[PDB]
């Protein structure tokens, strides 16, 4: 199997811009048997370019591909609103046909520090037998943000799950939800529970925490 | 390290199209008679029609997009006028006609008229008073005794194909030039689309009579094994569907009337061949078909439809819908004359799952606009006496009905009328390509310094 | 063997290089509706002299075989000698070559006969 | 024009099997078009499963012997369609499944390369969800508190849940996060709202969670 | 380099002997008033086969370059080697030589290929 | 200013503008076309 490593995973651009998505292959594909697809969320992908630089009937002239050895590049000059979405590169030189990791194409916006809140478990949850602590990161740009849970000044991993919103047309920002879950009995094995957010928009890591009852 | 190396005359071909050329052999060329139908300048056929088979070649065949048909479609029309242009122009024949119901003893509820009209002679001053007998389809009345006039007078300039030139279909072999070739798809069960398993190349087709006919195909090629069902797209009722027999079917077509040809002088050099009075019994045209092999034909056919449609279902036959007489009826030239026949009782049937013959009425029409092109008509001179032609039915054209009731019954009737379907009958196995004898492939070879 | 016209098609190229003089020989083969048989053979001599012109202006000037000082680039259909001649036919291979034929051909005309036939007068002018 | 319509959504348990239909309207025949089945895992890339070209079925070596791909030419009633059947399901097969239609008529098209081909026409897709859990209504808890509050909708199956605030009265600043699939094989999400803290004691905030699969509806008050 | 068709025309011949594969490749280019587009391409194949005819029956048999055993007579517009190739162009030079070209050409056809191709059968009759 | 020979008055002289000039040509009458049948296939389009 051929392995397609796409790059970059995420890029930001604005209308009219010239944008470049690169896709490198494990072997060299001389016959240029590589395709390009656009997938807006939920709706099925649309075939954009085949055999390297072949334009599918009806695809705008703004889309153009270049194939050189192992590296491939899809180029979008004059980026439009309808163009935003996620892009994938596909090879079909060898069986089976394989796709790339994908490239998100988001809109541009000034870097925004995230509004951080911490939510302790509801008292209704405690008598249910499980305890969930939620950390909210709202209106953050860019979407690259890491969060960790610190109890007793000690790391906690493997029991935290994340969820991220999708692009807002009005603000062009994202929000994220980090849900830490653990047993009722473990919950009262310590006093302090902390959510720490590392983000570019913050000068130094901002930590928001709570002691039990406070 | 590989290089590039050129090889001339490699077995690389690409698909393209160009102008082809006819082969009438030499035997129907001797028919002569001052350009009998087609054959005049036609190239002779190969005495040994070499058929070379190619191996490991998977070629995708399409008879419906095949370009060889449109050529054959146009040539027959051009060659048609190429006869009529030296022939006699009947444009002066548009005249008020005093006609009568033909002489018979009652028992009707005519169609033949004793038509007296004032005409002209070779001497431009003196004129002519003549009578002739015409079929009802070539004239129309105008509003004492009723007066009539020809049907084409308000449409297209009428000519008459001179009696030397005939209409008789002559087998034609279409051929390709150098750098190109023709491919014959020989696999027995072949629907005409998709890839063709059996691919063989020839420089000329088989004998193809450019039969000018509707609703039925005569004298052509026969299928093999099961009767083959070919359609471009069967989900569309509008697209015509073509069939090919493994068993030829006999038909005897006759004009039983014994005609007289009155040649009247419109010249100098011009003249018009009219119809004289029938000699003896008044009969009407007709053609006979065996009912036994017919019933078995529909049984062998209905078993083939149940592969493509249902394992067990209902199949009904009904007569046609509507259109021009050239569609609603069966058109063809029987020896000099163009017959138009009522096809009804053939298709009176309803089939589900598990000794005599038939007969059909027919009509003859002389003025013919065939291929509908306006501004120019043609008149077919009458042929003296009883006409008889025997034909062998090799093919069919049909259409389908519509939604009606869900998974209930499908009905079929005649169809076509575009002569491009007539040429698809013999061209289903054919298509054209072009050679790319130059090729570049790598090897360790390199030229000098 | 005599497989006729195009008879060595679906065989691979290393065995299918034997009908070269067969298909090279059958390439040339030497009032209205007489026009139908006159226009058709005009493209035969044009298709022939195009092949003879390209064969002349490439560094070959002789029929049915050639070699080149032009390298087989690794941007061009990278296959081994069995994977070119012995595994792939002429349609299968020329299918893969169908992109980069002109990038071959400019090197055929220009790096050979504008170079090495220029070298013939320079090495022969003594 | 070509439109590929596939079957409706199906939820199924592990160890079971499932066949998805793919209506191919506009295609003249599968002799001039090939059908490729491609899978897209949740929020990840796509994967080739198999195809059917020249009436020859195919498997990925990964999916060798586990899957069957069949197709039939058009009935007089209906256009030709392909079917994708999968056996011995695991939670790792939960994904969206795509139908592909690609013209095979021209050998030089560049869309195809000796069976391995790109994908020219696509269908809507069929969501196949594999989990051992059965239908269950959600337990809704409050995320109590410019300040922010929310509702935590946890332990529900299957998707989806709709969250509205004050019976639709509060819409600005509402972020309903997408569902995450828990280790328990159950779904859970939270919906948060940003509002001015001066109005926390003035106005009351209630989120309205509805789940049609379990036919359950709860309105949870988010008291500070 | 490639300045196009006839690109190095008004340059001298020593700098202008490089458009040869340009103008050689661009020489062939592949009912009433259909005859207007018909007679156009007729003269090109006759001109081209005349060039391959006389090129073949000259002692060269190769494209774009040739050398001869025919001496340049001192009565044939006597110029030095810079004054031929590097001081005078192709039109300027062919102006000077155009009187004596057939005097060259009979020696090209006849003193070479009726002589040196005739000597080949003598040298190879063994 | 282009002329084959300007000393001959008889030879025509041709000019070429650097500036194009506008003109609006109209037939203001609203015509009727009477198609009368001289056929078959012939016919004559008269003025109404």
């Amino acid at each position: 199997d051929i392995q397609m490593t796409q790059s970059p995973s995420t890029l930001s651009a604005s209308t009219g811009d010239t944008v470049r998505i690169s896709c490198r292959a494990s072997q060299s594909i001389t016959g240029n048997w590589v395709a390009w697809y656009q997938q807006r969320p939920g709706k099925a992908p649309r075939l954009l370019i085949y055999r390297g630089a072949a334009l599918l009937g009806g695809v705008p002239s703004r889309f153009r591909g270049s194939a050189a050895g192992t590296d491939f590049t899809l180029t979008i000059g004059n980026l439009q609103a309808e163009d935003f979405g996620t892009f994938y590169c596909q090879q079909y030189d060898t069986y089976p046909g394989t796709f790339g990791q994908g490239t998100k194409v988001e809109v541009k916006r000034t870097v925004a520090a995230p509004s951080v809140f911490i939510f302790p478990p509801s008292d209704e949850q405690l008598k249910s037998g499980t305890a969930s602590v939620v950390c909210l990161l709202n209106n953050f740009y860019p979407r690259e943000a890491k969060v960790q849970w610190k109890v007793d000044n000690a790391l906690q991993s493997g029991n935290s799950q994340e969820s991220v919103t999708e692009q807002d047309s009005k603000d062009s920002t994202y929000s994220l939800s980090s849900t830490l879950t653990l047993s009722k009995a473990d919950y009262e094995k310590h006093k302090v529970y902390a959510c720490e957010v590392t983000h570019q928009g913050l000068s130094s890591p901002v930590t928001k925490s709570f002691n039990r009852g406070e | 390290n590989l290089w590039v190396t050129v090889y001339y005359g490699v077995p690389v071909w690409k698909d393209a199209e160009t102008t082809l050329f006819c082969a009438s052999d030499a035997k129907a060329y001797e028919t002569e008679k001052h350009n009998v139908w087609a054959t005049h300048a036609c190239v002779p056929t190969d005495p040994n029609p070499q058929e070379i088979h190619l191996e490991n070649v998977t070629e995708e065949f399409n008879m419906w997009k095949n370009n060889m048909v449109e050529q054959m479609h146009t040539d027959i029309i051009s060659l048609w006028d190429q006869s009529l242009k030296p022939c006699v122009k009947l444009t002066p024949l548009c005249v008020t006609l005093q006609c009568t119901n033909v002489t018979n003893n009652i028992t009707d509820d005519g169609e033949l008229k004793n038509c007296s009209f004032n005409m002209t002679t070779e001497l431009r001053d003196k004129k002519q008073k003549v009578y002739s007998l015409f079929y009802r389809l070539d004239v129309v009345q105008i509003n004492s005794n009723k007066e009539y006039r020809l049907i084409n007078c308000n449409t297209s300039a009428i000519t008459q194909a001179c009696p030397k030139v005939s209409f008789e279909p002559i087998p034609i072999h279409y051929c390709a030039p150098a750098g190109f070739a023709i491919l014959k798809c020989k696999d027995k069960k072949f629907n005409g689309t998709g890839p063709c398993p059996s691919v063989s190349t020839v420089q000329c087709t088989h004998g193809i009579k450019p039969v000018v006919s509707t609703q039925l195909l005569l004298n052509g090629s026969l299928a093999e094994e099961e009767v083959m069902i070919r359609s471009e797209n069967i989900t569309n009722n509008a697209k015509n569907i073509l069939v090919q027999f493994n068993t030829p079917v006999q038909i005897n077509c006759t004009r039983p009337n014994n005609n007289t040809r009155k040649s009247i002088r419109i010249g100098p050099g011009q003249a018009f061949y009219a119809t004289g009075d029938i000699i003896g019994d008044i009969r009407q045209a007709h053609c006979n078909v065996s009912k036994a092999t017919w019933n078995e034909t529909l049984g062998k056919v209905v078993k083939q439809l149940r592969k493509h449609f249902g394992n067990n279902t209902i199949i009904r036959f009904a007569n046609s819908s509507g259109g021009d007489l050239e569609v609603t009826t069966h058109s063809f030239n029987c020896g000099g004359e163009f017959f138009y026949c009522n096809t009804s009782g053939l298709f009176n049937s309803t089939w589900i799952s598990n000794n005599d013959s038939i007969t059909l009425p027919c009509r003859i029409k002389q003025i013919i606009n065939m291929w509908q092109r306006i501004g120019q008509a043609m008149y077919a001179p009458p042929i003296q006496g009883v006409i008889r032609c025997v034909s062998n039915i090799t093919g069919l054209i049909l259409t389908r009905d519509g939604g009606s009731t869900n998974s209930t019954t499908e009905t079929f009737r005649p169809g076509g009328g575009d002569m491009r379907d007539n040429w698809r009958s013999e061209l289903y196995k054919y298509k054209v390509v072009k050679i790319e004898p130059l090729g570049v492939a790598p090897t360790r070879c390199k030229r000098r310094v | 063997v005599f497989l006729g016209f195009l008879g060595a098609a679906g065989s691979t190229m290393g065995a299918a290089s034997m009908t070269l003089t067969v298909q090279a020989r059958n390439l040339l083969s030497g009032t209205v509706w007489g026009i139908k048989q006159l226009q058709a053979r005009v493209l035969a001599v044009e298709r022939y002299l195009r092949d003879q012109q390209l064969l002349g202006i490439w560094g070959c000037s002789g029929k049915l075989i050639c070699c080149t000082n032009v390298p087989w680039n690794s941007s061009w259909s990278n296959r081994n000698l069995s994977e070119i001649w012995d595994n792939m036919t002429w349609l299968q291979w020329d299918k893969e070559i169908s992109n980069y034929t002109q990038i071959i051909y400019g090197l055929l005309e220009e790096s050979q006969n504008q170079q090495e036939k220029n070298e013939q007068d320079l090495l022969a002018l003594d | 024009q070509i439109h590929l319509v596939q079957s409706g959504t199906e939820v199924k348990k592990p160890g079971s099997s499932v066949t998805v239909s793919c209506k191919a309207y506009g295609v003249n025949t599968f002799g001039l078009y090939a059908v490729n089945w491609v899978r897209q895992a949740p929020g990840q890339s796509l994967e080739y499963i198999g195809q059917i070209w020249r009436w020859k079925s195919s498997a990925s070596h990964h999916f060798r012997g586990r899957v069957l791909i069949s197709a039939v030419d058009l009935t007089g009633s209906s256009p030709p369609i392909s079917s994708l059947e999968i056996k011995n399901l695991t939670s790792d097969d939960t994904a969206v499944y795509f139908c592909t239609t690609t013209s095979t008529y021209d050998r030089w098209s560049g869309l195809h390369h000796d069976g391995v081909m790109a994908f020219s026409s696509w269908g809507q897709g069929t969501l196949i969800s594999v989990s051992a859990a059965s239908t269950k209504g959600p337990s809704v808890f409050p995320l109590a508190p410019t300040a922010a509050l929310g509702c935590l909708v946890k332990d529900y199956f299957p998707e989806p849940v709709t969250v509205s605030w004050n019976s639709g009265a509060l819409t600005s600043g509402v972020h309903t996060f997408p569902a995450v699939l828990q280790s328990s094989g159950l779904y859970s999400l939270s919906s948060v709202v940003t509002v001015p803290s001066s109005s926390l004691g003035t106005q009351t905030y209630i989120c309205n969670v509805n789940h049609k699969p379990s036919n359950t509806k709860v309105d949870k008050r988010v008291e500070p």
